[PDB]
């Protein structure tokens, strides 16, 4: 019914350009999730406290 | 003489056109699709065309055999050699996208062929099987197909296909403003927040001990959902008859109380009301009842399939007190009974992409604890409907209870749970000499 | 040989001679195959036709036979033209026992789908590749009400479920009828005392009614002042199931009760001649009337119950009112390892009864003494212990206490009230009447307000 | 005469003409040896070669590739093969004629063998007996010989050591990572596992709210990515539309709540095109949206994955209890065994993991402790005999709310086959539904 380059031109629709995402893959993705959760862990450990 | 109808030529026509025209692809991307085609090479092709669509466009003949490289699969689909003379043939200009329309109609057939031959197999092997379970068979997958202008029948699904479908229900809001609404609009903005709306898909039990108006509650929520959409509803009741079910809901609408309409004490007032609820319910025919006395889940699945027949899928179901629902097949035990029903609840709501509104009951042991705030371990059946369902709304009517309390006119929400987002507690009000509840613009909570 | 046997559309011919042996044989069957079995489900035309004129007949014309039904068969001129009288014989002879007949119409229903099913697989295909220039649209629709017509072969004609302007018809017609006549506050039933028409608008016409009590506060005597009175209050039968105590002591109370005279002046014969004569007089309008019929049975299950009621209401007329007494012996056999559950399915089973007839139903019961131990004793819905299904099926809930028991230096003598404790279209409250159990009646009681 | 069918020959040579699922649903049964005839024989051998790779073989994909080897007009030729396609529209029973082909040709074959010994029995042509019956074994055995499924038996210890030396002769070299087969990124969890082994039965289960589907998305969320394999999703439980919702909202880290209102930032729309323009360029994932199923169901739909490119890496079945064979749905015992039983077929068949969620009984909350054990799911521990690992949930700040532990959900792993017991620490954060590490304190 529609393909991905024009389904992901028609969601481009809903937001302004410049925007690109800078991940480009996955693993780095992954990595960026990793250091994200431990950063949260943290916080979640002091109100525990 | 006899074979599956498929057009071999002009498929690659299209192929060899979309090689030298990158342009005329969106076109044919409305009608085309990779389940379409008949044979696997095919198939390979046109779904790397359509990852390279997405960044390397510009390609005609030997940017796929590079991309098919990337993964190494050439010579699994013929080779570039095969693909030279895919390239050479179909110059053609005019007519492309008749082909596409005639060959996904080819698709539909052979569909409706396979699916008429697992009818006959099953139907030859019933593996232990009975009649009501194999009559919903036949009738929902051939439902499917006459539904569902695209998302052909049974099997798994590749991403893209659904991607559309997910970004087509995120790009209907922004065509108009969010409301607060992803759903269904029950009439009271102290819960939309707090259900995001009626999620078109799932389970919804109501429970309560019996009088707290439950069955008034979701008598007002199909009353409501029946002017704020033009789409059916249905009304089960295995608990009374369609005669008081129109007396309370037209009440409900007209704010008269039923005792002044049952015996014709009423005010031109009064009538000034009924006159335009009547009027207004007789110009939309949204709503169909059913009054049985002994259901069986397979009935009610067979009922909703002919009236979404008729006229649209239907937007919103209820269904009445459902410790009355029995199948007789198991009737030497109830918690499988139960578990069966609740099964093809859910499967339904999937199936027609609908929500549903099932009433139940819960067990007295929350008498002798003093809080009487109940939750999810009150209710015994098995927890074969703790697991199954989407969405808990129990109820707590304090003022039949205790008597002297400060808290009356109040009927208060407890959601327990709920399968895409959080729980929560809401205030509203109950009137129950013309049985409708109201909003509560009143203190924090 | 048999490989030649798998191509053949599967069917059963001996359960199909076996049923109709049974029902030529014997008739009161015919619900439960009827509610199993449609004429198509047969294989041929001859036994079609046959089970055809063995439904027609027993809408309005009960005895079907062998002769009987050819005297009928006749004038539609089919004798020796589906099998014919020799033959038809056959049928009647052989199998003499009509010793099981429900699993020789199951697998009738079975083989008939399956046979159904395929016959229209078969049918798509062909199509499929014979397209004859058609299109999808006017390919699938076809399909649909091919698939659809299956279960609409079997389904009744009047219980599918029913659009929203034929129910208002039937309700503003009902306002309408009401509205040509006086309405009294009365929707339904009446019963005798106006005090509890208020709260209640009489007894609703589609309901589960329970009166529940201790032992000896008499709702038994109440439950037959309700029929007593809507005997005479109405041209329309009624029901007793008096599974507590036999005919003639129900009748001589309820005799007593009309007449206002003691039991113990009737099978003592101390008695006077006005008493004789409102004797006659109730005597002689019961028996120019011809309404009730009593049931003094011992133990039961509601599978008869519904069978015992139907034969009633297709006989003649439609009834009004029904009522059934100390509900705990109602044994569901399968059960009877547990309570709970047993009466779980009793008060399904009742509700589903009465919506199929579309009249009320008494039923009554009794409390457990948890009571007892707290020196208030006004009943409440917390007290009954039977599953608490009771306390969700029914439409109206009224217990009954009556001071002159547990107390006796009572402020409060020949006094009893009743304490309503559910509702599903009025609302509560509490009503006073006065008791004089000497001929066993309550009456009304203008009286203070509460 | 020797016994022999014809119409069930015609009528098999015609469906399989005529509709080209079936070509397991028959060849599991059937040999191109046991047709009486040899054209059929020849078709039957094109049929299988074709399926193999070209699935449609009803008459002119058939006739045409046929036409290459040059045998036309000498099985029938043109129209007598079309005869085929003639008759038999429904295709009634291809099962049924398949198993009845078979069992006459295994007759015929014993009965000649039988024959073949008789007449050298009384015709020696100077034999020993010793050295003879050997042959009689040979002939006799060597009926399912002529049938062995693709090569399946004993192996000998050889094949199957030099299967694990090569096992670790592509592990060794490259760097060890840990894994040992699949991953999930949770390095705290990869050390009580190894990695899904490649061909065992996992389980998850936990009470409703305790949020499993998730965990369950977030490993072939994970695994995705880190393959370029695919993975297959069974989504008993709810439509693909809330899926990808999900686990679009877990990658890109933000909550389901403002997609499905639209209140996001430049931010978040940043990390939406990321995921998704990632995920669109490999076509891993496979989700299925059905509701009733059977085991065979599964299988079938498993097979034509794995026939139409490669083979699978992963599972995710969802909410177990609605798989019914509906055979035995007056008992539940035997139901779940055979659930249990087919998984595991099908697991060791494909060298696949599965991943099965369940759920548990409600009795656990008369114990004061609720950390769940082996014992409470009440299903005669059917799954529980035939995992390869087990590992419930228990969330805290559900019960006790007062309770000094806040979105950390423990893993307690009850039984595993290959390595030992344990115990995992982990952070749910249900407003994208995805758990993360837990580099805190010890467990
Ligand atoms: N938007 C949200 N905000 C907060 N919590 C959520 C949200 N969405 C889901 N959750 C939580 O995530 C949990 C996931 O449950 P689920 O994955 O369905 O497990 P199960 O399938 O066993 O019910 C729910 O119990 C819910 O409490
Ligand atoms: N006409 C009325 N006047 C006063 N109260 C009413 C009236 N109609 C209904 N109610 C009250 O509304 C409540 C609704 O109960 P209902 O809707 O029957 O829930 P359920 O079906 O679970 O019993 C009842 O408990 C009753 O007291
Ligand atoms: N002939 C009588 N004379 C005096 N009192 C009577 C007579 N018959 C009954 N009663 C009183 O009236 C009550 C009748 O109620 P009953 O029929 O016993 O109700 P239940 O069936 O609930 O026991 C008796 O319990 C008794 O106290
Ligand atoms: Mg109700
Ligand atoms: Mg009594
Ligand atoms: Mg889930």
């Amino acid at each position: 019914m529609k393909n991905v380059g024009d389904l992901m031109q028609r969601l481009q629709k809903m937001m302004p350009a410049h925007i690109k995402p800078a991940f480009k893959t996955g693993e780095e993705l992954l990595a960026w999730q990793k250091e994200q959760g431990a950063i949260r862990s943290a916080a979640l450990e002091r109100e525990n406290r | 003489l006899k074979v599956p109808p498929h057009s071999i030529e002009a498929e690659q026509s299209v192929l060899g056109g979309l090689m030298l025209d990158n342009e005329r692809w969106d076109d044919v991307a409305e009608r085309v699709v990779a389940d379409d085609f008949y044979t696997r090479p095919h198939r390979h092709i046109f779904t790397e065309m359509a990852r390279l669509q997405e960044s390397g466009s510009p390609i005609d003949l030997i940017t796929l055999a590079e991309s098919l490289e990337r993964q190494g699969q050439l010579d699994s689909v013929g080779g570039f050699a095969y693909l030279a003379e895919l390239s050479k043939n179909t110059p053609s200009a005019a007519n492309i996208s008749a082909y596409a329309d005639i060959v996904r109609e080819r698709a539909v057939v052979r569909e409706m062929i396979s699916v008429a031959n697992e009818i006959a197999e099953a139907g030859f092997d019933p593996q232990g099987r009975t009649s009501e379970d194999l009559l919903d068979l036949a009738e929902s997958r051939v439902f499917k197909i006459a539904e569902s202008r695209a998302n052909k029948d049974e099997g798994p699904k590749n991403i893209a296909d659904v991607l559309d479908a997910t970004v087509a229900r995120i790009e209907q809001l922004f065509q108009q403003p969010h409301d607060g609404v992803t759903g269904v609009n029950t009439g009271y903005d102290d819960l939309n927040k707090k259900t995001a709306g009626l999620q078109p898909s799932d389970l919804i039990i109501v429970a309560a001990r019996p009088s707290m108006g439950k069955t008034t509650f979701a008598m007002n929520l199909v009353e409501n959902a029946a002017m704020l959409q033009d789409k059916p509803v249905l009304i089960f009741s295995l608990e009374m008859p369609s005669e008081q079910i129109m007396m309370r809901s037209l009440a409900s609408l007209s704010r008269v109380d039923q005792t002044k309409i049952r015996t014709g004490q009423l005010d031109d007032e009064d009538w000034a009301r009924i006159s335009g609820t009547m009027g207004i319910l007789l110009e939309k025919r949204n709503i169909y009842i059913d009054d049985s006395s002994g259901l069986t889940p397979t009935e009610v699945r067979s009922r909703a399939r002919r009236i979404a027949r008729e006229h649209g899928g239907i937007g919103l179901i209820m269904i009445d007190y459902l410790q009355l629902m029995r199948v007789p097949a198991l009737s030497d035990n109830r918690t499988l009974e139960i578990a069966e029903i609740s099964r093809s609840l859910k499967a339904l709501a999937k199936e027609l992409n609908v929500p549903v509104v099932a009433l139940s009951q819960l067990n007295r042991s929350l008498e002798q604890r003093a809080d009487k705030r109940p939750v999810n371990s009150d209710l015994r059946e098995s927890g074969s409907i703790e697991q199954d369902a989407d969405l808990i709304m129990f109820i707590y009517r304090d003022e039949v209870y205790h008597e002297n309390s400060d808290l009356k006119g109040i009927a208060e929400i407890i959601i327990g749970k709920q399968r895409n987002g959080p729980i929560g507690t809401v205030r509203l009000t109950f009137n129950g000499q013309w049985s409708r509840f109201d909003n509560y613009a009143g203190p924090q909570y």
